[PDB]
């Protein structure tokens, strides 16, 4: 977050691995500070020593000069004449360096030793401890355990560390058939028992691990070490890595720091990931309980395609008061990068209160120069997303740069208040120091109390003219604070924009008062204290006619800038702003909405309905007009729409058009989700406190015999954010049954003149001509009513005879449509081959009656009865009836006995009709 | 209602192609104003977009090269093919996908190459004696399984450096076994012995001149030998068109990467061939062991199938290792290697028994899935391999490919191949998108008023603050260009509330129930009356609320016909001249006449 990228660079002799192991040096006897860097393959001036190695301490400022430390200058001691006791050549001296105050500890893992008992070359290893003045040699593994089964191959010093109480920790991975070992000693004892003439010194206070069963061979315990108290006794307990344990799964052992008992065992998840390559212990969450970090450089993750890829992993095991750890995993970012090779605690890097850690990927990045990731701790644990990425800047020379292969931190080299980082790049023989920039936190308090501007409030005068404009105010405040060394005053350059949303290329409508500009800037000073350095100004709007984007709010925008150049220290170290800072804070205002004080208009959406008709006759399918008015007497509504529902049997004919005193509408129909809803638009905006009377036309094709009324629902909806929709309302009208059958009847001819031409009396007739003129009848019947009826009866009465003399004679009848007929007397009873007027009819004449059944008739369905008859000329030609005019009368009736719509009220319908035939004389007696 | 292709309001063909695969773009200049420019091909085609102007790219998969799967092979190679099809042309839209199938068959008699990599720690003296005749016996056994065979050899102990090496008194430098009073070769990292050859008896003649060596610690540096056996192809003679077997016989666990740091070795393994004219491994003493991740990469690259022929006491360890390296298998090598031959044959048998696919060079923007049909007419979604195949069987896979966005480079090619086979299927992808009407855009031509926009696909994509199909409107210009009677009546809204006016012209936005029209958005084609649930009874065309009935229909709803056939009487005249035909029925005006044709009286 805050490490610089203009660091101090150190270089060593070519091919010396300078930078393999690095750390700081903090003497208590001097104010100055120095770095320490190891060069395991550097040549030295010792007699006959080839690539002996050396550790160099480099000044911070004196031209970055690096100078060797003169640990020793002797050659191989001789156990006897031309019988070397030790082989310092290629001993890798300086492979690991640790320091604590005036104490420096360096080790030579490959130092070879010829045991007294038998001349041999065993890589026992050694370490040199240098106090402020005195120098001694610490080789715990150089013992009588000459054989490989003992400690001959301890390689003591492969890793080292210091405890709080000045107790050394040293690991040798080769002891006991490469099981490994872990040896600790008191510094005071080490610097008080050294003797050049004694090669295997037997320390008293030392404690160390011991041999185990052969099943544990090739475990490499001690490959990496760290320290931190987990027992809770206040004394540091040893952490170590065992990369080959558990069938190459890898394990991490924690040993009690007081008597060397075992406390915990961590086990790797994947084979050959080399879990435990490097370990570290630091409190990443500021709980005062030290957490554990374990690296698995070769862990193979598998991506989306499922192919395993080598990216590396680091395991974070938070400590908990209960004694158990909480674990999470952190994978690498690139293939073959070997993420997790080095894990160096940084201490509270940004002084935010939580310790931070850096993890290295020495073979990643572009051109594989190496990359280092910085992670920031927090109360919940480690932040899984790196906040910074340092990168290499050198190319390989027969060797990968390996930038980040070894690191160190948690020491404030320049006393700027923050720790720093040393990164080793032994691949290119370099060491680089990154200085931590002081972190400055800032706060912005922009606010605008005239959040809604009334155009009428033209209180402020336009500068340079008497014209007054509606004005508006802006206030912005800053304050800065940070830990460590910082100037007591800081210069901030800030920017303001009034209608930034129009930066798309449109004309801005808001302008600053005095500057008459849409944007403004200020260069101001703050005293790095808690006092807010607020500032205020005035801004105004363009005239009302100049814009119409009332709904679009004005956007107020701010930015601030540090003058890093002026805030840098004597060494040119710029400060830096904290990570999570909204450097682009903003506000807004509403040109102005209709409801005034409130943007969100809350319409009181309301509706009332009226009906032209109150009952619907089934089967009529006649249009009916429904009247509805939308009022919404409350606040205004935007994009208000009317919703109406009708059943499947109903259809929306459309909007009413024949009414001039009734408002029209735009309407449509919807069936989405198998619905039957009508949609109409009221308007946008629907004005508050208004009433809009309209009407609609509908028709129902109802034919069911079970339904009795219609269901009709209505609702109003708008786009308003609050009080969006009106409550549902309904209307009701009942179904009705109206079947209307008709009977008319007809006769042809309707009158006759006597005597019949060429007619004469006979004893008895046999054909039509023996009787007289033909008379025909048609009794049509149809249901003119909208509703259907199931059963009806038809009746006819006929004046057959008067005074035992026939008047009209029926020959035959025919039926059309669904009817059947029966007669009380045999039709064609004689089976014949097919002035004042007196009235005759069934009331006085012998009456023949006919009844017919009628089936169901729907709207307009009809059946017809046809009848043919003859006029009896004999009766009128008889002496007693001569010269007298006669009128013959007949009557008919019907009844609707049943209806199909049983669920609705039903009643019978009846009526009657009459038909007549007239007889007169043409050849009348002389007057 | 309207689809996302329309409602999303994309103003460019390229945008529409990214909206959804189903969207289609019209470049017709004669497109009516307000007509949906881009929409589902069905709707837009119903709007009679000219085929000469319709733009609708569609994903496709065309096979470019297809040799038939070989049946016997093993002779006159002539492109012995084991995968079909070999080359496919693929193209896709930002949100499209396609299905193509790959067929895999394992030729029965395919050639074989066997390289015998034998650990030579001191415990292997008995094994070395035992396998002296492995040559001829192996040839006779394999001849039952393939007609052409090649055999090689190689040995490895460990890096010749302390702490592994015996740097004990000088005798150990020239005879590490002098401690037990025996003679053996000074240890070594890896020595190539015999290049692969058809002459089998050379294997016997060479293996009988070898000797064991001795190292200090238990783990052995085999992985160096494996890497060198994979990458040094020309020294060892791996064939192009053949099956590759690497037999790795050892009786002890192995060193892994980062184990070299105990010695003075820190430099990783770059994975290159360092075997010189001398058949030894030069970089043994200056270079760490190879990681498993690198070994798998090299094995997959070189098409090597590696068999772990390890002893009983470490079978579990190498089984767990092989679980991480695709294509490997493990067998129980007896303590004296008496059963190495049968182990090799059985390992070959169960290595040919499985087919698995690898995808390489796949771009990030693409992603694909698999369906397997291994043992019968069955489908196993997801699985990429088969577990019970018999030599000579045929297998099929179905591949589904998916894409995101139109990438920056329009063409990319990747390879899909089965594990361990030279044969491969290379799929070359031709990515969308572009449109013909956009390739011919006119930069700031006067087709757009005074410029102010670039013409393309019939529409000027206007510049900053410019609006309209011809950039006739500008937000900045809207301030001076005060609107004048956007609607005919002062006090009424500038337009019908369905829209607003810019520079005196109304914009109707959008509608779901139909198309908006009119000078003031006051007319459309969906507000007319309905009859029997159909607007204008389906016998007329709506226009601004009026049903324009067809010639055969009349009335407000167009529900009544003017047809004469049903009203014509037998005399050839309508209603017998006594009435007028209405709604298909006659209404009689002559007194006394009635009926549908005025035929009754």
């Amino acid at each position: 977050n805050l490490d610089v990228d203009s660091p101090a660079e150190y270089s060593g002799p070519e091919g010396s691995y300078f930078g393999f192991a690095v750390d700081f040096f903090v003497p208590s006897a001097s104010s100055r500070m120095f770095l320490l860097v190891g060069a395991p393959k550097a040549n030295t001036t010792q007699p006959g020593i080839v690539e002996g190695g050396q550790v160099l301490k480099c000044d911070w400022s004196s031209t970055r000069r690096c100078q060797p430390i003169e640990f020793d200058a002797t050659g191989n001691r001789d156990y006897a004449k031309d019988d070397p006791l030790e082989f310092k050549s290629h001993q890798w001296f300086g492979a690991s360096v640790r320091s604590k105050q005036d104490k420096i500890l360096a080790c030579a893992p490959l130092y070879h030793w010829r045991t007294e008992m038998k001349q041999e070359r065993e890589p026992v290893g050694t370490c040199f401890l240098q106090d402020g003045t005195k120098t001694v040699e610490y080789a715990p593994c150089r013992s009588q355990d000459i054989d490989a089964d003992g400690q001959g191959f301890c390689q003591g010093g492969f890793s080292i560390d210091f405890t709080k109480a000045d107790r050394v920790l040293l690991g040798g991975p080769g002891s006991f058939y490469w099981q490994g070992q872990l040896i600790s000693d008191q510094v005071a004892e080490i610097v008080s028992k050294y003797d050049p003439n004694v090669y295997s010194i037997k320390y008293n206070n030392q404690l160390a691990t011991r041999t185990a069963q052969a099943i544990f061979d090739d475990s490499y315990l001690g490959y990496s070490v760290a320290v931190g108290d987990f027992n809770g006794d206040g004394i540091d307990d040893f952490v170590s890595g065992v990369p080959r344990a558990a069938r190459t799964l890898g394990m991490v052992y924690i040993y009690d720091g007081k008597n060397m008992s075992s406390l915990y065992n961590f086990t790797g998840e994947q084979m050959a990931a080399y879990f435990g390559f490097s370990v570290a212990a630091t409190d990443i969450n500021g709980d005062d309980y030290a957490d554990v970090f374990i690296g698995a450089p070769l862990f193979m993750d598998r991506g989306s395609d499922g192919k395993l890829q080598e990216v590396g992993q680091v395991s974070v095991s938070l400590q908990r008061a209960s004694g158990d750890f909480q674990t999470t995993k952190l994978n690498g970012f690139e293939v073959f990068a070997r993420f997790g090779s080095a894990i160096a605690p940084l201490g509270d890097l940004d002084q935010d209160g939580f310790n931070d850690i850096a993890i290295a990927a020495p073979y990643g990045g572009e051109d594989k120069k190496g990359i280092v990731y910085i992670f920031n701790g927090r109360s919940t644990g480690l932040n899984a997303v790196p906040s910074q990425i340092l990168e290499g800047q050198w190319a390989a020379r027969s060797m990968p740069p390996s930038f980040g292969y070894s690191m160190k931190g948690a020491t404030d080299i320049d006393k700027n208040g923050y720790p720093d980082l040393i990164v080793g790049a032994f691949g290119v023989d370099r060491a680089i120091l990154y200085r931590a920039r002081p972190v400055i936190t800032v706060n912005a308090g922009l606010e605008v109390y005239p959040s809604i501007l009334n155009q009428d409030n033209k209180t402020c005068s336009l500068p340079g003219t008497a014209l007054k404009v509606s004005c508006f105010n802006v206030r912005f405040c800053l304050k800065a604070d940070g830990k460590g060394v910082l100037p007591r005053k800081l210069n901030f350059q800030v920017e303001l924009l009034l209608d930034k949303l129009k930066q798309k290329g449109a004309i801005r409508r808001a302008l600053f008062l005095y500057s008459r500009s849409p944007s403004h800037s200020k260069n101001m000073t703050i005293s790095r204290g808690g006092l807010m350095q607020c500032e205020e100004l005035i801004a105004y709007l363009r005239d009302e006619s100049e814009f119409r984007d009332k709904l679009t709010p004005i956007t107020i925008f701010m930015e601030y800038r540090l003058d890093y150049r002026t805030a840098a220290d004597t060494t040119g170290l710029q400060p830096i702003l904290n990570q999570f800072t909204p450097a682009n804070i903003s506000r807004q205002a509403h040109i102005l909405l209709d409801c005034g004080e409130d943007n969100v208009c809350k319409p009181k959406l309301e509706v009332s309905v009226d009906s032209d008709q109150k009952k619907i006759y089934i089967g009529d399918d006649n249009p009916l007009t429904l009247i509805v008015k939308a009022q919404n007497q409350g606040e205004g509504a935007y994009e208000a729409e009317l919703i109406v529902s009708i059943p499947l049997q109903a259809d929306f004919i459309g909007v009413v058009r024949n009414n001039e005193a009734l408002a029209r509408l735009s309407c449509a129909f919807k069936t989405e989700n198998q619905t039957r809803q009508v949609v109409c638009d009221l308007g946008n905006p629907m004005k508050a406190g208004t009433q809009l009377l309209a009407g609609l036309r509908f028709s129902v094709h109802q034919q069911s015999e079970m339904d009795t009324s219609v269901k009709f629902d209505l609702q109003i909806q708008s786009s308003n954010l609050f009080d969006k929709v009106s409550p549902v309302v309904s209307h009701k009208v009942d179904l009705a049954v109206l079947a209307a059958v008709e009977i008319r009847g007809v006769s042809s001819p309707d009158h006759v003149f006597l005597p019949i031409p060429n007619w004469e009396h006979k004893e008895n007739p046999e054909t039509e001509e023996d009787v007289g003129p033909v008379v025909q009848h048609i009794y049509e019947l149809r249901n003119n009513g909208p509703s259907s009826f199931s059963k009806a009866m038809l009746h006819l009465q006929w004046p057959y005879k008067y005074n035992n003399n026939t008047l009209l004679y029926i020959l035959h009848y025919d039926i059309d449509g669904p009817m059947n007929c029966t007669s009380d007397m045999e039709i064609n009873p004689l089976r014949i081959k097919i002035g004042d007027i007196h009235t005759l009819g069934c009331g006085v004449a012998q009456c023949l009656k006919i009844v017919c059944q009628v089936g169901r008739l729907d709207r307009g369905k009809s059946a017809i009865l046809y009848v043919k008859s003859l006029l009896w000329t004999e009766t009128f030609m008889n002496k007693e009836n001569q010269n007298h005019s006669y009128s013959l009368k007949s009557s008919a009736s019907f009844n609707v006995i049943e209806f199909p719509y049983k669920n609705l009220p039903i009643e019978d319908i009846t009526n009657s009709t009459l038909v007549t035939t007239n007889v007169t004389w043409g050849i009348q007696p002389a007057p | 209602g309207p689809n996302i292709c329309t409602t999303r309001g994309v103003s460019s063909c390229q945008q529409c192609l990214a909206v959804s695969p189903m969207c289609a773009w019209c470049s017709d200049e004669a497109l009516p104003l307000g007509s949906p420019r881009c929409d589902l091909k069905e709707n837009l085609l119903k709007d009679n977009c000219a085929p000469e102007s319709i733009e609708f790219p569609v994903s496709e998969a065309r096979v470019l090269e297809d040799r038939p799967l070989s049946d016997k092979g093993s002779g006159d190679s002539s492109q012995v093919t084991q995968v079909s099809p070999q080359r496919i042309a693929l193209r896709l839209r930002p949100d499209d996908s396609k299905n193509f199938s790959i067929q895999v068959r394992q030729v029965e008699d395919y050639p074989v190459d066997i390289y015998y990599l034998m650990d030579l720690s001191y415990s292997m003296k008995d094994d070395l004696w035992s396998i002296q005749n492995l040559g001829t016996k192996l040839a006779t056994q394999m001849r039952k399984l393939t007609s052409n065979l090649r055999i090689g050899f190689g040995a490895f102990v460990d890096k010749p450096v302390s702490p592994y090496m015996y740097i004990s008194p000088p005798e150990a430098l020239e005879n590490p076994c002098y401690d037990m009073k025996t003679t053996c070769l000074p240890m070594f990292g890896y020595k190539h012995v015999l290049t692969l050859t058809d002459q089998v008896t050379r294997f016997n003649e060479e293996v009988k001149k070898q000797s064991v060596s001795r190292n200090r610690d238990a783990p052995e540096g085999g992985f160096d030998a494996i890497m060198q056996a994979t990458v040094c192809d020309e020294k060892i003679g791996w064939r192009n068109d053949a099956s590759h077997l690497l037999v790795f016989t050892t009786d002890a666990k192995t060193h892994i990467a980062l184990d070299g740091r105990l010695a003075g070795i820190v430099q990783p393994n770059d994975g290159q061939c360092h075997v010189g004219s001398d058949n030894h491994y030069s970089a043994s003493t200056t270079m760490d062991y190879p990681s498993l991740g690198l070994m798998t990469e090299k094995l997959s690259q070189k098409n090597i199938n590696l068999i772990f022929a390890v002893t009983e006491n470490v079978v579990n360890l190498y089984q767990n290792y092989s679980e991480l390296i695709p294509g490997t298998t493990v067998g129980v090598l007896s303590m004296d290697s008496s059963n190495v031959l049968q182990l090799i044959v059985d390992a070959y048998g169960k290595i040919r028994s499985k087919v698995e696919l690898e995808v390489r060079d796949l771009p990030e923007e693409l992603s694909l899935s698999f369906n397997a049909t291994c043992l019968n007419n069955e489908v196993i979604p997801g699985l990429k391999s088969c577990m019970g195949l018999k030599i000579g069987d045929t297998v099929s896979f179905s591949i589904e490919a998916k894409v995101r966005g139109c990438p920056q480079e329009k063409e990319k090619s990747f390879t899909i191949k089965p594990v361990g086979f030279k044969d491969s299927l290379i799929v070359q992808v031709t990515f969308d998108c572009d449109c013909a009407c956009q390739a011919q855009a006119e930069p700031n031509s006067h087709r757009c008023n005074n410029g102010n926009g670039t013409f393309e696909c019939g529409v000027c994509r206007c510049g900053p603050g410019w609006l309209g199909s011809q950039c006739e409107c500008s937000e900045e210009d809207y301030r001076p260009s005060q609107q004048d009677e956007c609607s005919p009546r002062e006090g009424q809204p500038v337009c019908s509330q369905r829209g607003e006016c810019l520079c005196g012209q109304c914009v109707c936005h959008s509608s779901d129930f139909g198309k908006i029209t009119g000078k003031y958005c006051e007319c459309d084609d969906f507000s007319c009356v309905r009859y029997k649930g159909e607007m204008c009874s389906g016998h007329g065309q709506c226009s601004c609320g009026d049903c324009l009935c067809d010639s055969d229909w009349t009335g407000y709803y167009c529900n009544c016909t003017t047809r004469t056939d049903t009203c014509m009487s037998s005399n050839g005249l309508l209603c017998s001249g006594r009435g007028k035909c209405e709604c298909g029925s006659c209404v009689c005006i002559q007194p006394g006449s009635y009926g549908d044709t005025c035929e009754k009286c």
